[PDB]
């Protein structure tokens, strides 16, 4: 192949080096379950229930 | 007497560091992972003991404890013999290091040629696992496997032999007494290189790694492919250390410090050479083998003894 | 400490082994093997004698030999591969047509 | 046409994390394994506010005959405006570290190509056609759900 | 309690040995190397849990294996198609002892939503089943939780240590239900936040 | 000698420990646990290893002693890469060299 092709691809590598080391410098974007607790929106759609009335009688 | 006390402390000294060298390519195994993490903006494996230091003896008694499998309609002795080659020849090939001064295994008259001896009897492992699983698939990758090897092995010695050029010996201390001023990365900066993506590339790691040749294995044989793939690692960083960053040799700290600071800065790069590259195809990877680095190493050698001759 | 005797019998032993197993297989591979094994018994023969004498020349003529043993086996198995792409079989009788 | 901007919204934001799944992907088949680990952070931030929106992750089931299930929830635009303050640096970041790579170029450049006739005759519809050069997208030849005023 | 297989036993476990088999019950439980398997969407939320922003390599559980030899864990994540089914069966049987099986989502627990003609009503129709995870999907942590779930139930199992020496019967401890273990704190639950917040 | 006959000891070691550790790590693997046509092109490349492996010796015997071979050694390793150089070109040109045609 051309020399200018392999410098340039030599570039290439080198670069990608470099912003995958300036990745391990970066910080950590693991949510650290089970010791870390899941944050869920108040409308996630989880275990199902069934609940009471202000009078405590089930609403069912 | 004082000749069987030294017979026995050289023997100590060997032992030694044959055991600090198979714990740190298993422990290095658990290291590659946590360092995988460290680059891919995770953790990696933190949880099996203090900071994951028993994971890898989870690991370990999960592959003792595993059921043994051999295939039916396969041979025996070769199945068995490949993870043996894998691990055992480049175990073998550290024994030549010059760790510090007055810890040595083996200070051979030959040194680099007993790594060159080692590579070349290491390719028999994949041949050989190819072959006996008596399976197409893992045959054929198994032996695109060997052919990248060998485009790779065929200048790994004279990526080296700008080192023994410069040096006059093929002796690993006489070589690291001869970086007592200058380093030869830099005047061997290709000898540096080659000897960098060869040693890359005979020890199937990453971006140099029809299914694949281990598919059949599991277990324990699995286990000495994996540690044999890292005690590799560590000989091979450490060769490098020897040979193209003076070794021992450091202004303040004790050699062995500088030694182990300087392999353990390779092993890191190692890793992070496999986190980052990405893979080529393969017909790409043996041109550049062929094509690029071993006229590389021809010149690098004709202009090392010319500038050497020229003095 | 060591004859040279014993190496030149050791190397001796090699090559009519070799010899043997060149005669006695109809397999062209196994004729290939035999082959390599004389060349190789003929190197460690000269690496004896020169090592006796204390002088490199053993050893040159080592490195020649298996320079020549290399060659030999890249050509041998080619023509291997050609016969077994040609024929499909590797038996040296079959092999027989011109006679007389 | 309120219904009608929810919809858009929410459909570009699966388009958003189906397209960062699909170039991880073929990054990850190319050979470099991180870019996936990154666009799955980035789908995270996609599955956050989707999350916040709808209460599920990845089958929301959230679109209804004449409308969709509930309205947006107080605060969707403080989780909007950190997802789109959050991507156009990344999107960069994986075209700098893995689609300038000429290794990635090499395994893809050239590789199974096809024209306009070739498309036009198989039914080949979206990127593939669009790359053939025919200007075909549903959102502006047969636009839908108000898509005309974006 | 424990099921035995070669019945409902009792605990058979010398203070030696009984350390040993904890230590190989350790060993296994912090080494599980996972099948990669894609069947559908459950999959993609299950490699979702293998990347960075879950980080279940935290629990040694990341090495993914193309070979069934070299995996201990097979997570059928994904609908069981009646022409999938004899594929997941080979590949189960391709596994090595010990083997695990957790079936993740509705489809591989019961068949799910598609109770159709051309889908297998759960996996263990055909495959054992340890681990159960309820979902369409179930989101990357119930995947890490099915996990941990997991390795509770492989710390409290005895194995044949040695296929020469020894009880060659396998044992698996028959754990107190997660509904009725939690059933104390679910139901205690009053109050809520509103679905019109965030 | 003293050192030498240690040094010989401590590669005999080193030897047998990692060979006895290996084979004792497959045999303590099967102990323990319970039970339940390929292209010419791989010929041409390992084929033309051997030959630039050996070439390559020829190369490792010159490099050793270059201050004692003076200039002339220089010169007759020159045409020896020379003509390494001139079958590489050769190799490449024809496609003896391309895995893809
Ligand atoms: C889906 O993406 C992938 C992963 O998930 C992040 C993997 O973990 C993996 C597995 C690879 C790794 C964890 C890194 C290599 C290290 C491994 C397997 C550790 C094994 C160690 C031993 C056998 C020593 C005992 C692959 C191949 C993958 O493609
Ligand atoms: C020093 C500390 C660390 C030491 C550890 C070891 C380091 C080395 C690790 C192994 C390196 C492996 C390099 C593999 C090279 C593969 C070459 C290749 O595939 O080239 C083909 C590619 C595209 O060619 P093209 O013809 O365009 O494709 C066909 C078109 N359809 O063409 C190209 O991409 C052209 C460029 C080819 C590669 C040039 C050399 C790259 C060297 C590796 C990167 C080094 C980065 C810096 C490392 C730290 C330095 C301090
Ligand atoms: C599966 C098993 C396969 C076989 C494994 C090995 C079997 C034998 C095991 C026992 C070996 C015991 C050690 C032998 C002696 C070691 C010391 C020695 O060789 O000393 C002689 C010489 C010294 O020279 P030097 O020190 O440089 O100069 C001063 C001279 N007094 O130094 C030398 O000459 C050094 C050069 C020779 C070193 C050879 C070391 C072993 C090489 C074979 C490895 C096989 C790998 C596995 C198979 C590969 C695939 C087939
Ligand atoms: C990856 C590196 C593996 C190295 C294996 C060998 C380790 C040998 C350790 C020797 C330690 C003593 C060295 C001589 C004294 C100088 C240093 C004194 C302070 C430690
Ligand atoms: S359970 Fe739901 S999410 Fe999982 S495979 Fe079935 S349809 Fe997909």
């Amino acid at each position: 192949m051309t020399l200018k092709e392999l410098l340039v691809g030599f570039g290439t590598q080198v670069r990608s080096i470099w912003m995958i080391g300036l990745h391990a410098f970066a910080k950590r974007e693991t949510r650290m379950y089970p010791e870390e607790p899941v944050y869920l929106p108040p409308r996630y759609r989880g275990r199902i229930v069934l609940t009471r009335d202000p009078d405590g009688e089930e609403r069912c | 007497s004082p000749e069987l006390i030294e017979i026995l402390l050289t023997i100590l000294k060997a032992v030694v560091i044959l055991l600090v060298v198979v714990t740190c390519g298993a422990f290095m195994s658990f290291g590659e992972r946590r360092l995988l993490g460290l680059f891919q903006n995770r953790y990696g494996p933190n949880r099996v003991g203090w900071g994951g230091s028993l994971q890898l003896v989870a690991d370990m008694i999960k592959m003792f404890f595993k059921e043994d499998w051999i295939p039916k309609f396969s041979d025996r002795v070769i199945f068995t013999l490949a993870p043996m080659i894998a691990f055992t020849s480049l175990l073998l090939a550290f024994a030549i290091v010059p760790v510090s001064p007055g810890w040595v295994v083996a200070d051979l008259n030959i040194g680099i040629l007993f790594f060159l001896m080692m590579a070349g009897l290491a390719v028999y492992a994949v041949l050989f696992a190819g072959w006996s699983s008596n399976n197409k698939y893992s045959l054929l990758g198994a032996m695109r496997a060997s052919a990248q090897t060998l485009s790779y092995e065929v200048f790994l010695g004279l990526s080296l032999m700008g080192v023994v050029a410069q040096a006059g010996s093929f002796n690993m201390t006489d070589i690291v007494n001869s970086q007592a001023h200058v380093w030869n990365v830099i005047p061997q900066f290709f000898g540096f290189i080659t000897f960098a993506i060869a040693g890359v590339a005979v020890c199937h790691r990453h971006p140099f790694d029809a299914d694949g040749y281990h598919i059949e294995y599991s277990g324990m044989k699995f286990g000495l492919f994996f540690v044999g793939e890292y005690i590799g690692i560590v000989t091979i960083s450490a060769l490098m250390v020897t040979l193209f960053f003076g070794g021992w040799q450091g202004p303040l700290l004790p050699p062995f410090i500088w030694f182990a600071l300087k392999t353990a800065f390779f092993m890191m790069m190692f890793i992070l050479i496999r986190a980052s590259l990405p893979r080529p195809r393969y017909d790409q990877v043996m041109s550049f083998g062929w094509k690029i680095c071993l006229p590389l190493t021809l010149i690098n050698l004709l202009v090392t003894a010319a500038v050497i001759l020229w003095q | 400490m060591i004859p040279l005797q014993h190496g030149l019998i050791l190397a001796a032993i090699l090559f009519v082994l070799g010899l043997t197993g060149l005669v006695i297989r109809r397999n062209l591979l196994f004729m290939l093997i035999g082959l390599e094994i004389m060349i190789n018994a003929s190197a460690l023969a000269f690496v004896v004698a020169g090592s006796y004498w204390g002088q490199t020349d053993g050893q040159v003529m080592y490195i020649l030999a298996i320079s020549l043993a290399a060659a030999e086996a890249s050509i041998g198995l080619a023509l291997l591969l050609q016969l077994h792409r040609r024929r499909q079989n590797l038996n040296i009788d079959s092999v027989s047509e011109m006679r007389g | 046409d309120r219904v009608n901007v929810i919809r858009v919204m929410l459909s570009e934001l699966f388009r958003i994390n189906s397209h960062l799944l699909y170039i991880s992907t073929f990054i990850q088949d190319v050979g470099a394994m991180t870019p996936v680990f990154f666009a799955f952070t980035d789908r995270q931030k996609i599955y956050d506010l989707v999350e916040a929106i709808t209460g599920f992750r990845m089958h929301p089931a959230w679109f209804r005959i004449g409308g969709v299930a509930h309205d947006l929830p107080r605060g969707w635009d403080r989780l909007l405006r950190e997802f789109l303050d959050w991507m156009p640096k990344r999107l960069a970041s994986y075209e700098k570290a893995a689609l300038q790579n000429t290794i990635l170029k090499g395994r893809s450049q050239g590789v199974a190509a096809y024209g306009a006739k070739e498309a036009l005759e198989w039914g080949t519809t979206g990127a593939g056609l669009r790359a053939t050069g025919i200007d075909f997208d549903v959102r502006k030849a047969r636009p839908y759900s108000g898509y005309e005023n974006f | 309690d424990y099921t035995l297989t070669r019945e409902i036993v009792t605990d058979p476990l010398n203070v030696f040995m009984g350390k040993l088999n904890d230590m190989v019950n350790w060993g296994r439980k912090n080494s599980i190397w996972p099948y990669n398997f894609g069947l559908s969407c459950c999959y993609v939320e299950m490699v979702t849990s293998f990347t960075a922003v879950h980080d279940v390599a935290r629990f040694g559980a990341e090495v993914l294996r193309a070979s069934p030899r070299q995996a201990d864990l097979m997570v059928v994540a994904g609908t069981c198609f009646t022409k999938m089914a004899p594929v997941i069966q080979r590949l189960y049987d391709q596994m090595l002892e010990p083997k695990w099986v957790i079936s993740m989502g509705a489809c591989a627990n019961s068949g799910g939503m598609y109770d159709i003609y051309s889908v297998v009503q759960g996996v263990d129709k055909f495959i054992p089943v340890d681990v159960y995870i309820p979902g369409c999907p179930p989101r990357p942590e119930a995947y890490m939780q099915a996990l941990m779930l997991l390795q509770e139930s492989i710390g409290k199992e005895r194995r044949p240590l040695s296929w020469v020496v020894g009880d060659q019967g396998v044992y698996r401890a028959n754990m107190q239900s997660e509904r009725e273990r939690k059933r104390g704190e679910r139901i205690a639950v009053t109050n809520l936040r509103t679905p019109d917040e965030i | 000698s003293t050192e030498v006959i240690a040094h010989h000891w401590a590669f005999a070691i080193f030897l047998i420990v990692a060979i006895g550790l290996c084979c004792l790590m497959l045999v303590g693997g099967w102990f323990l646990g319970g039970r339940a046509r390929l292209s010419a092109k791989f010929y041409l490349v390992a084929m033309f290893f051997v030959i630039f492996d050996v070439e390559a010796l020829y190369l490792f015997a010159w490099s050793t002693s270059i201050r004692e071979s003076g200039w002339v050694g220089f010169v007759e390793a020159a045409i020896f890469i020379f003509v390494l150089l001139a079958g590489l070109v050769y190799l490449v040109r024809i496609g003896a060299l391309d895995w893809t045609p």
